[PDB]
């Protein structure tokens, strides 16, 4: 190895942006399912 | 020809030059350190710690 | 200073990630070739004439199998005991038909496992350890060489060798039962006692240590965090677990010595698998197990059945059905 | 030859020599006697070809692609006996005994394995003239038996003269008036006999040694596994050798 | 007749990206409970 | 098929010679006791 | 404190890990083209190329 | 189509064997 | 002929429990980076 990277950061996702990203996936799953099942 | 009674499976003459250049190419590496040493230096141990 | 001494210093260095050693010079090229041919022959390999009757048995995943049924098929009955490498096969298509990769995998396996065993010796020498972990590993090496090497020798063909698979294992065990009667043989009896006893004393020793652990944690965190690595304090009250088992059976049946205790855990399985692997070996040369068929008679002389006669009728069912086309003559001499 | 007969058994084995027919030396004529009986006719093919649908530039006419044999050295026929009867117009041969079948398997492009029984059973040869000459050329029909004798058991355990006759691990197929008649073809095992046409051609004779030998060409039909598939036409070529006595 | 690879498209198109976005939230709340130093940091 | 065969006898007696001349390289003296 | 759409900007001031990342996109592109072409040979049928 | 799942389970099992050997949590004294 | 509900059994039997065990590890390392207070806690 070498030394520890000084470019370590942390990732954040608040409770607000969770519900956006969940609803984004389910609505795209509702929309595109009917075409994939054909 | 499988069940021929030939030495080390050496079917053709070309496979010998493979064997001789394999043992000798590492033998010559080995003689670069353990060769050209004193063949007349003993010990009364069970194990020798002479040199490299 | 020399190039060889700077290479011997690296190849015997314990400062490597994995110790290579001088046995790794022929462990690693052998086992990586047994591996890289096994993954290809298990996934994509055409069917193989095993019975020598030109009825090719599918064994790979691309030819409609699964994890259970798929298997690297042993070599042909037509080859038998002959050495069959790739260069003595005149094409790879002729090699894969006649059971090619079974000999390439097995022979590079038994060299690599007998070199993995010597490698366990070597690092014990360079670390200051007492040497004999590799003697305990002799017991599965004895058993691997019994079903892949010794049993094809005494039966005269690699086709009787063990198929590298899961359903092929149970084709091997049942046909070995009908032709050799392994269950009545006292060396399979001495290793069933080796692994029933081995799994007993494993879970019996592992419970008495975990029973007598010392308080070093709270009830919220894990039990295992009361052991700091490399500590010098003993992590369990061994007097406590001795007084428990000294009352659970009686007093004199308990090892107070932890060294003699941890030796008996290594004795019992390993001796049980040395003896068992020399059961397959002595039954490779058709010295079968016991045969008590028609042993109990009345005074009139009529045969009174026993449990061995019921066991015989199970052996007669597998004997008349194994290799149902390969036989032409009334006695399975092979 | 007699050169092969010089050797002992330990010098031939493992060398692939016993597979190969002899090489006759020289050319002359030999006359078949009234009681003339053919002694050591061996046939060995040197090339194989299976009739397929070939991928030409734009067309798909049927052509022969060749193939690689996969059973190793087990293809040669040997020890084929038979009397040579003299019809007036043309000399004839009818084989009687000897090893006259050699089962083998060749592989196509694509990975398809085509087994076929290579045989000369019940051969009626007819050739121009009376005496064997370097221009002599005889041939005729032979009967191919099936590749499997009827007591062969398939993976389910079904044969023509033994075994079951239904899908033994599918017990709900024989329910109803129809039964299992949807898979009827894979239950009925039919022994099949087809025809084959070999064409031999003598070109080198010894009369001082009474042994002939030349090039043949044989066509026949591959196997079907008792009606499991459509058999395919198999052409082969090679060399033979015979002792005319 | 529907395509049987569409069940694998939809139910992994739901679950695999949605279980991803849950993970970025759980480690967000763990860092906030990590710095806070009381009863949950450990 | 006689070109592959040449390649194997190279690779075998390469590593076999590393094994043979490995233990001839004063191998008992390579212990953590002394030297 | 990076948002989820800025997580891969830790490689801006790090050339040594700029390569290890660009090698990992390469190991996925090359592993695709190998495993796609293995998938296509199990599906291809050279019976009639016309 | 069926054997594609079996292959993915096998090489996926060999991945986590690779990461467990080389990326192991190295134990340390003190 | 195979059962087409087995693809949903296996590929969710892999992914759903295996993505679960990843989450318990990521929040474990986030709590350790949360308490540590340097460059990653936030
Ligand atoms: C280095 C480890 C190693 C070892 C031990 C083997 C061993 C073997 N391989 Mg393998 N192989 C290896 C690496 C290895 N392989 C690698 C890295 C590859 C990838 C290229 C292959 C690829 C490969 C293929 C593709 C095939 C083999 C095959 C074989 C077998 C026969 C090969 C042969 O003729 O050996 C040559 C051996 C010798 C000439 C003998 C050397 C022994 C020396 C001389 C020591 C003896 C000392 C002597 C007795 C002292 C006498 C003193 C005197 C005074 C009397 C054999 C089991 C074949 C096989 O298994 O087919 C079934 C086969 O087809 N191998
Ligand atoms: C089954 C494998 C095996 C293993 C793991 C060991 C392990 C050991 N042997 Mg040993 N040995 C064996 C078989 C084995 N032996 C056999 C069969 C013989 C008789 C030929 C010997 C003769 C022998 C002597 C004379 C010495 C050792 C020594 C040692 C120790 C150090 C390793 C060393 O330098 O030996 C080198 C390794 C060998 C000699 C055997 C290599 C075995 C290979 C890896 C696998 C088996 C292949 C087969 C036997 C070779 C056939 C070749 C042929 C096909 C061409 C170690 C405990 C040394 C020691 O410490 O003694 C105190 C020592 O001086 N062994
Ligand atoms: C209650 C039932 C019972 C029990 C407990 C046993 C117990 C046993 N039977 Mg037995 N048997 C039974 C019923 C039973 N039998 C019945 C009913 C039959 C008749 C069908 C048989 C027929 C039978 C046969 C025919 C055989 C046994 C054998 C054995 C032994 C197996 C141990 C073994 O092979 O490990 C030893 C370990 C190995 C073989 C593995 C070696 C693996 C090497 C060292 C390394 C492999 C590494 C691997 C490739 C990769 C590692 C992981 C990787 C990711 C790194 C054991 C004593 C076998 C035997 O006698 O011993 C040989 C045997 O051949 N039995
Ligand atoms: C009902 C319970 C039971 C019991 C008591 C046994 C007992 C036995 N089985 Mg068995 N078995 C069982 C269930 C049982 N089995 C089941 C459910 C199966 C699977 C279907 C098998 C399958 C099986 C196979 C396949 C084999 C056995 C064998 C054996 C024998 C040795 C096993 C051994 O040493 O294990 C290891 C355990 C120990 C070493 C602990 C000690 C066990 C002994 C018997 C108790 C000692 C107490 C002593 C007699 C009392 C005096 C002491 C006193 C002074 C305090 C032994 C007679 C083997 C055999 O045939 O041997 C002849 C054998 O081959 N069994
Ligand atoms: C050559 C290609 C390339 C490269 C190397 C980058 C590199 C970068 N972009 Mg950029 N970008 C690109 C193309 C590229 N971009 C394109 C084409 C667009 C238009 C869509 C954008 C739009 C864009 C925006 C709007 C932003 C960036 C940002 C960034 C930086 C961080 C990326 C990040 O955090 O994402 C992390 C991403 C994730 C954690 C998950 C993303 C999930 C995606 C949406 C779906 C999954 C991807 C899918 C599997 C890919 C299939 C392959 C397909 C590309 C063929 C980084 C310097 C950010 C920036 O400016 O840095 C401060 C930013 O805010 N990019
Ligand atoms: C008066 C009237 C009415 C008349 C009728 C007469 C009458 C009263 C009759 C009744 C009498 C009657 C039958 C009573 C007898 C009672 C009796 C014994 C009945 C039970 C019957 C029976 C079959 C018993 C025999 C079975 C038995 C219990 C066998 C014991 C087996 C045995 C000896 C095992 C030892 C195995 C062993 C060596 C284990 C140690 C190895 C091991 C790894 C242990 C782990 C371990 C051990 C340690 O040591 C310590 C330290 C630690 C750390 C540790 O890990
Ligand atoms: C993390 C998420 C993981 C899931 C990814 C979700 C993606 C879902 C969408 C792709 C799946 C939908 C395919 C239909 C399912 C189906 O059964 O198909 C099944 C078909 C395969 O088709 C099957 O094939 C078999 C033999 O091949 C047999 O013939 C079957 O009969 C036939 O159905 O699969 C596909 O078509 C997969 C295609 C995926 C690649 C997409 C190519 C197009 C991409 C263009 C990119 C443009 C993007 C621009 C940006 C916008
Ligand atoms: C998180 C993981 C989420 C996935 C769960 C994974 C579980 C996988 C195992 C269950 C799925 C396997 C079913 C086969 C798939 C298939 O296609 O089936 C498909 C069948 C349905 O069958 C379909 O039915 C249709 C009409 O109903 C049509 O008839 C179809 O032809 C027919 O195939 O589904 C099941 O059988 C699901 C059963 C699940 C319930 C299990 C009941 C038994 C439980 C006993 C519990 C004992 C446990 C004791 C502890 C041990
Ligand atoms: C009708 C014929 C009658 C029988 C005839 C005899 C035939 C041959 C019998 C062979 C006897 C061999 C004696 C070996 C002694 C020995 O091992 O000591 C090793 C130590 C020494 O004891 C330890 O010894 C130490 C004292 S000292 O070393 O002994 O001085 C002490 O510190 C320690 O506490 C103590 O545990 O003992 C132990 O650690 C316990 C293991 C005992 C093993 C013996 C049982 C036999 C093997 C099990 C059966 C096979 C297993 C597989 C079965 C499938
Ligand atoms: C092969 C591997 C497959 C990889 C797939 C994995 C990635 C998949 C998921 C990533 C995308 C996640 C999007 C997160 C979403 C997210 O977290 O939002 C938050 C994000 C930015 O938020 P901030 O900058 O406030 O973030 C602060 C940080 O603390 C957290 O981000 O917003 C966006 O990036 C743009 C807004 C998109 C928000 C969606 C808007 C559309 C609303 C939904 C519309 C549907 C309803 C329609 C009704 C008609
Ligand atoms: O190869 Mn496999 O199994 Ca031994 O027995 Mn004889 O050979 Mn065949 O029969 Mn039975
Ligand atoms: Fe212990």
């Amino acid at each position: 190895m070498t030394g520890p990277n000084p470019n370590k950061q942390a990732v954040e996702l608040n409770r607000t942006s969770l519900y956006w990203g969940l609803l984004l996936i389910f609505v795209l799953a509702v929309l595109f399912s009917s075409y994939f099942f054909n | 020809t499988e069940g021929t009674n030939e030495w080390f499976g050496v079917d053709d003459l070309r496979l010998l030059a493979v064997l001789f250049l394999g043992h000798w190419a590492i033998l010559s590496l080995w003689l670069g350190s353990y060769g050209d040493s004193n063949e007349d230096e003993d010990f009364f141990g069970e194990i020798d710690y002479s040199a490299r | 200073v020399s190039l060889w001494e700077r290479f011997c210093a690296w190849i015997t260095s314990t400062e490597n990630r994995l110790y290579i050693g001088w046995f790794g010079c022929l462990m690693f090229p052998t086992l990586l070739t047994a591996t890289s041919c096994f993954i290809i022959a298990f996934i994509a390999a055409p069917p193989v004439d095993i019975d020598g009757i030109r009825e090719p048995v599918a064994g790979s995943l691309l030819y409609g199998n699964n994890i259970i049924s798929g298997a690297v098929v042993p070599s042909s009955n037509a080859i038998g005991m002959h050495f069959y490498p790739i260069w003595e096969a005149a094409s790879i298509d002729e090699w894969l038909y006649n059971g090619g990769p079974y000999q390439l995998i097995v022979l590079h396996f038994l060299l690599g496992v007998s070199a993995y065993m010597g490698r366990e010796w070597e690092l014990s020498y360079r670390l200051g350890m007492r040497p004999w972990i590799f003697v305990a590993f002799s017991a599965p090496v004895a058993a691997a060489s019994a079903v892949f090497l010794v049993y094809p020798i005494g039966q005269g063909s690699f086709s009787d060798g063990m198929p590298l698979g899961i359903s092929g294992t149970f084709n091997f065990m049942l046909v070995f039962q009908a032709e050799h009667n392994i269950l009545m043989h006292p060396f399979h009896m001495a290793g069933v006692a080796g692994v029933f006893g081995g799994s007993l004393f494993s879970a019996m020793h592992g419970s008495l240590v975990t029973s007598s652990l010392i308080r070093e944690t709270t009830e919220n965190e894990s039990t295992n965090y009361g052991y700091k690595f490399g500590q010098e304090e003993e992590t369990y009250n061994i007097v406590a677990a001795h007084g428990y088992f000294g009352r659970l059976i009686f007093q004199y049946a308990s090892f107070n010595n932890s060294r003699a205790l941890h030796f008996f855990l290594a004795l019992w399985p390993v001796v049980g698998i040395w003896i068992t692997s020399m059961g397959i070996s002595t039954m490779a040369f058709n010295l079968n197990g016991f045969n008590f068929n028609q042993s109990v008679v009345d005074s009139q002389g009529r045969v009174i059945n026993t449990w061995a006669d019921i066991l015989n009728r199970a052996n007669l069912g597998i004997e008349v059905m194994h290799e149902r086309n390969a036989h032409n003559f009334p006695l399975d001499l092979a | 030859k007699s050169q092969i007969n010089e050797l002992s058994y330990l010098q031939v084995k493992g060398t692939g020599l016993a597979n190969r027919c002899a090489e006759v030396v020289g050319e002359d004529s030999i006359k078949p006697k009234p009681g003339a009986k053919l002694v050591d006719m061996c046939i060995e093919p040197k090339a194989w070809a299976v009739e397929e649908e070939v991928g030409k530039a734009g067309k798909t006419e049927k052509k022969f692609v060749n193939s690689k044999v996969m059973t190793r050295q087990t293809y040669t026929l040997d020890a084929i006996e038979g009397p040579i009867t003299v019809d007036g117009g043309k000399i004839t041969f009818n084989e009687k005994e000897g090893i006259d079948y050699a089962a083998t398997t060749v592989q196509l492009p694509g990975g398809e394995r085509v087994p076929f029984l290579f045989t000369v059973k019940d051969l009626v040869a007819k050739g121009n003239g009376d005496t064997f000459k370097p221009g002599f050329q005889m041939g005729g029909d032979f009967n191919t038996p099936s590749y499997r004798t009827g007591l062969f058991l398939d993976p389910k355990g079904r044969g023509g003269t033994t075994g079951y006759d239904m899908a033994v691990a599918l017990p709900a197929l024989q329910l109803g008036e129809e039964g299992d008649a949807e898979l009827f073809g894979e239950n009925n095992k039919v022994f099949d006999i087809t025809q084959g046409r070999i064409e031999m051609e003598v070109n080198k004779v010894n009369a001082e040694d009474s042994e002939i030998g030349g090039v043949f060409v044989a066509t026949q039909l591959s196997d079907t596994d008792m009606g499991s598939k459509t058999p395919k036409k198999v052409l082969t070529k090679g060399i033979f050798y015979a002792k005319v006595d | 007749e529907v395509q049987f690879g569409a069940y694998l498209a939809v139910l992994l198109g739901t679950f695999l990206p949605a279980l991803f976005l849950v993970n970025l939230f759980i480690q967000t709340e763990a860092r906030k409970a990590g710095k806070a130093g009381g009863q949950d940091s450990d | 098929m006689l070109t592959l065969k040449i390649l194997v006898y190279t690779t075998v007696i390469f590593f076999v010679s590393l094994f043979i001349f490995g233990f001839l390289s004063s191998d008992p003296s390579r212990n953590p006791n002394r030297k | 404190a990076l948002p989820w759409y800025r997580v891969h900007t830790v490689v801006l001031n790090d050339p040594g890990r700029l390569i290890a990342v660009h090698l990992m996109h390469t190991a996925l592109v090359a592993g695709w083209a190998g495993s796609m072409a293995l998938y296509e040979l199990a599906v291809f049928d050279p019976s009639d190329p016309v | 189509m069926e054997a594609l799942v079996y292959t993915f389970l096998l090489i996926g099992t060999l991945m986590v064997i690779f990461f467990a050997v080389f990326f192991r949590e190295t134990p340390r004294i003190l």
